[PDB]
RNA sequence: CUCUCGGCCGAAGCGUUUACUUUGAAAAAAUU
RNA sequence: UGGUGACUCUAGAUAACCUCGGGCCGAUCGCACGCCGGCGGCGACGACCCAUUCGAACGUCUGCCCUAUCAACUUUCGAUGGUAGUCGCCGUGCCUACCAUGGUGACCACGGGUGACGGGGAAUCAGGGUUCGAUUCCGGAGAGGGAGCCUGAGAAACGGCUACCACAUCCAAGGAAGGCAGCAGGCGCGCAAAUUACCCACUCCCGACCCGGGGAGGUAGUGACGAAAAAUAACAAUACAGGACUCUUUCGAGGCCCUGUAAUUGGAAUGAGUCCACUUUAAAUCCUUUAACGAGGAUCCAUUGGAGGGCAAGUCUGGUGCCAGCAGCCGCGGUAAUUCCAGCUCCAAUAGCGUAUAUU
RNA sequence: UACCUGGUUGAUCCUGCCAGUAGCAUAUGCUUGUCUCAAAGAUUAAGCCAUGCAUGUCUAAGUACGCACGGCCGGUACAGUGAAACUGCGAAUGGCUCAUUAAAUCAGUUAUGGUUCCUUUGGUCGCUCGUACUUGGAUAACUGUGGUAAUUCU
């Protein structure tokens, strides 16, 4: 390539938007955002396939263009805009909120939350650096880079904020004893308390952590999300509860329901 | 090819034009001519046998005087 | 008489200001309906103007009894003209279509590419 | 780059003796026994069948303990059963085995029309289904080699717009009626 | 297998080092 | 102060410097207009630098086909390393100077080949493997051949420019214009491959931007590459023919199913078609849905191969006479030809089936 | 479906090949009623290319004095829509091909503490002690004058 790609092709598109196979031959390329490519929702996928309120790309540029849609409490108008992970995506018209959390799955979820819960978000820093004249500045998952923190907030902790401020509220740090969630790799999307977390100087620190059915999984450092002090979560959760359930045991809640609802 | 429009009358003379050639073995050996116009003068009218002006293009090889000449019918 | 309209999903768009819905159509002895027809069976069902509602994509089953579209009832008239795609506008008559072919127009482009100024309006 | 799909399968292999007399003749015995157009439907079944028992084989060698074999070993035999092939009884990995072609054979459509009595031969109910008088629920089925499931098949009916079903007489009917 | 610092435990070292096996996290979709 | 496994890290203080081919420290616009003469609320363009995203670009580790009728190769012009530098966005023989004499090699270096872009994969297959991967996803490379540039964040860009070589159009003889390994289409090449169609309706992308544009893409057309489904008839009464159950010493006699011939009938059932309409659709077409017409065998007629053996099916009939020919192989033909050309009959596959080639 | 059959001989058992058999690829022959999908100038010539087309773009928001327009009410600086042209941006994506290229590309793996990065997204943008209730010079589009056989020439 001569300089950066503006196209993706609906087959190089990640897994987890559920896109088809035969619609059309590209993705929509989500712009450039507080969130990497591969692990974010675009608006359009959002609004048009998991809740059905458009069919077509037009319709969907219909709504954002009339400035309905507000993704953490400002008003985007870009289709392809990515909203990520712990993202508040508010529609006013309708009074309708949603956050973006992991489904059990793997994938995103159309999870709908309380308008109280819709005013605040959590962020896993990233790092923190001190700059110009003794500044100290985290700098969150969400690209948000939030100028004159606490100083007991080291990294890999999450912070509550408050969207209509953009300041920090109340955090958690991270330590054996918090509920978690996985935002990549092979366990994305699985809930539980950190076990133990194990040090590896120039490489990946992996983390243990328990399910609330005593199913015990590890995961990289870069991937682990704290939610809870202790046990008890800052904000709500999906209807699937976290715990990843196996195939078989699946298959028979699908037989129970089956058989309930006739 | 159809021919319907000036248009599609058009596309058939580019095809005419730009084709393989079947080169017929007899006419490609000798000299031959088409007749676009044709002038009688009659050396004796009563023999009813004069000189033909057939004109047209020479088309096979190069054609000599010396040569005998077939007109086909 | 022997026709019947039954409404599957449905849904309000409070963002679009319509009302999105799948129509099963069962009409066990005639051919698929006109899509006027069903416009007006529509309207009567839910009390609107047949006017402002657009059906579209009507697929019969293999057999012969159900069909299966989409409808869409729009709140206002101007709503439904700001929403809706003109194709289906133009069926309705509220929209008309230049009768320009695509190529006419890429050659006329060209032609004004070509020339500086206002001698862009002159050729076409 | 299109918007199309290149999926596809063979749904049968063609045998590796050609001629040989055993083959052919049970072969045609088959056929007559369930009224088919030609060899290579035969062929898809044994295609099928062949397929299956590949599958219940390759679950066999893993652990009885195994997730993966007690799931995916489940799910056949519930798919199998499903069909009307098996039984809930026999309804244990090893049983899948034990299954021959004309066993499938006979939860085709054509043979159940046959036995139901909405016919009187094979071939007189292949041509039933063909012209569009059998109907499955409620859903014309104009295809022979529709598989019967064990739970559908004690719904199959003459369809409301056939002559021998609800009514109004055919083409024929029609001609004869308006002579004079 | 263990003395040192902290809350019977976690850090500190390991253990001659591999090869081998098992497990764990990662290994793009489509295809399979 | 703060941070890593580790900084010559970030941050702090001091002395200075700061390019004129110069670094920031808004001489910009739109919307509603309102408050103690003076103050203001939203939004658009901006902007040095931090972050972030999209990336890119350089490295590490391990992983390729054939060849020894390629055994030594690399270093005068950088080969391997050191130091200092130059250049570069940065790390480095990346270049220059000065030093040292290294580096690689039968664990196959180097050289040569490849009917070699690499992967993801495909075909075949018990298990192992063998072969293919120009082809729609990722990465790479090039736009006739080489080379050098401008602008730009990003290009050594070619639907940019500049040369030379090779081609090649218009010329008023002075000059000017080129680049389909984009979509059509043409020539040529060949064993070998589609329309100069319609449309931005979807999928998406670009744009100051709900509005414009897009041979990306979609839709048709051509299409027996290949894959899926699937008609070419079914039934009844007769007349035979079998095979059965009951009764008769047996012969037989009955009403019990099944089978073809029907040079016998008989009406029913249908799609192919023909064809209003609807639907589909950007507009259409197709399918689906449906009015009417549409089936008696001289039709709405099924083909390709074969019939000695391998290998399923004729010592049938005529013709030919080691001729013509067939035959993958074994062989057939020289006057009774089961093998050739025909006729008839039969078999295999069946809307497919032969033949040549690559390969498993 | 972990499969073999004919052919060396007076006959036999062997080694051993040739031939058969089945797929899968391209071509091709004859044949072809319906219907759903569906590859398709790769192989040889990364050979040459008539013609048409494939990258252009405006909002409440950079610059309107084109009567180009119906149109305000008239000294109302600019009502509005708006061809053009300046500017900004895009054209480095996509699409096509497989010629080169053999630890080269590429893949998995790791680094950038050794660099750059449009735009988005977040931060920052009276932190400098030293005519502004508004600065200068042009240049298009426009009018008019032309040149050349001719160009997206000027």
């Amino acid at each position: 390539a001569r300089g950066p790609k503006k196209h993706l092709k609906r087959v190089a598109a990640p897994k987890h938007w559920m896109l088809d196979k035969l619609t059309g031959v590209f993705a929509p390329r989500p712009s450039t955002g507080p969130h990497k490519l591969r692990e974010c929702l675009p608006l359009i996928i959002f609004l048009r396939n998991r809740l059905k309120y458009a069919l077509t790309g037009d319709e969907v540029k219909k709504i954002c263009m009339q400035r309905f849609i507000k993704i953490d409490g400002k008003v985007r108008t870009d289709i392809t805009y990515p909203a990520g992970f712990m993202d508040v995506i508010s529609i006013d018209k309708t009074g309708e909120n949603f956050r973006l959390i992991y489904d059990t799955k793997g994938r995103f979820a159309v999870h709908r939350i309380t308008p109280e819960e819709a005013k605040y978000k959590l962020c896993k820093v990233r790092k923190i650096f001190v700059g110009t004249k003794g500044i100290p500045h985290l700098v969150t998952h969400d690209a948000r880079t939030i100028r004159y923190p606490d100083p007991l907030i080291k990294v890999n902790d999450t912070i509550q904020i408050d969207l209509e401020t953009g300041k920090i509220t109340d955090f958690i740090k991270f330590d054996t004893g918090n509920l978690c969630m996985v935002t990549g790799g092979a366990n994305l999307g699985r809930i539980g308390v950190i076990t133990n977390r194990e040090r590896h100087p120039g490489s990946f620190d992996v983390v243990h952590v328990k399910d609330a059915n005593g199913n015990s999984f590890a995961t990289r450092l870069s991937n682990i999300f704290v939610i809870g002090k202790g046990n008890k979560p800052w904000i709500s959760l999906p209807r699937g509860k976290g715990i990843r359930l196996t195939i078989a045991e699946e298959r028979d809640k699908r037989l129970a329901a089956k058989q309930s609802s006739g | 090819l159809l021919l319907d429009t000036q248009q599609e009358a058009g596309m058939l003379l580019r095809q005419l034009a730009n084709q393989k050639q079947q080169h017929l073995a007899f006419r490609d050996r000798r000299a031959y001519l088409f007749a676009h116009a044709v002038d009688f003068v009659p050396s004796e009218e009563n023999n009813l046998v004069g000189t033909l002006k057939i004109s047209g293009y020479v088309r096979g090889q190069t054609l000599n005087v010396n040569r005998l000449l077939h007109i086909v019918g | 008489d022997t026709v019947t309209i039954r409404t599957r999903k449905f849904m309000t768009n409070r963002l679009l200001q319509r009302k999105q819905m799948v129509i099963d159509v069962l009409h066990p002895g005639k051919a698929t309906v006109p899509k006027t027809e069903i416009r007006e069976k529509l309207a009567k069902m839910y009390k609107t103007t047949p006017d402002v509602i657009f059906v579209f994509g009507f697929r019969t089953h293999f057999g012969g009894g159900k069909t299966t579209g989409f409808g869409m009832i729009y709140d206002s008239l101007d709503y439904a003209k700001k929403n809706e795609p003109k194709h289906r506008l133009a069926r309705h008559g509220l929209y008309e279509k230049k009768k320009t072919s695509r190529k006419q127009r890429k050659e006329r482009k060209n032609r004004m590419k070509k020339v500086r100024g206002t001698a862009k309006a002159n050729v076409g | 780059p299109v918007a199309r799909s290149w999926v596809c399968r063979k749904t049968y292999v063609t045998p590796r003796r050609p001629f040989e007399k055993s083959r052919l003749d049970q072969e045609l015995k088959l056929i007559g026994e369930y009224g088919l157009r030609n060899k290579r439907e035969v062929w898809r079944v044994k295609f099928t069948l062949a397929k299956i028992r590949k599958a219940a084989r390759e679950l066999l060698t893993l652990d009885e303990k195994d997730p993966r074999r007690l799931f995916e070993g489940n799910a056949l035999l519930r798919r199998l059963v499903r069909i009307g092939v098996l039984d809930e009884g026999k309804m244990k990995l090893d049983y899948i085995l034990g299954l021959k072609i004309e066993d499938f054979l006979e939860r085709r459509l054509q043979t159940q029309v046959f036995k139901l009595g909405l016919a009187k031969s094979i071939h007189h109910a292949r041509v039933l289904i063909r012209q569009r008088h059998i109907r499955v629920r409620k859903q014309v089925v104009n295809i022979p080699s529709f598989i019967v499931r064990l739970d559908s098949q004690k719904h199959i009916d003459f369809s409301l717009r056939s002559p021998y079903g609800g009514g109004r007489p055919g083409r024929v009917k029609r001609k004869n009626a308006k002579k004079g």
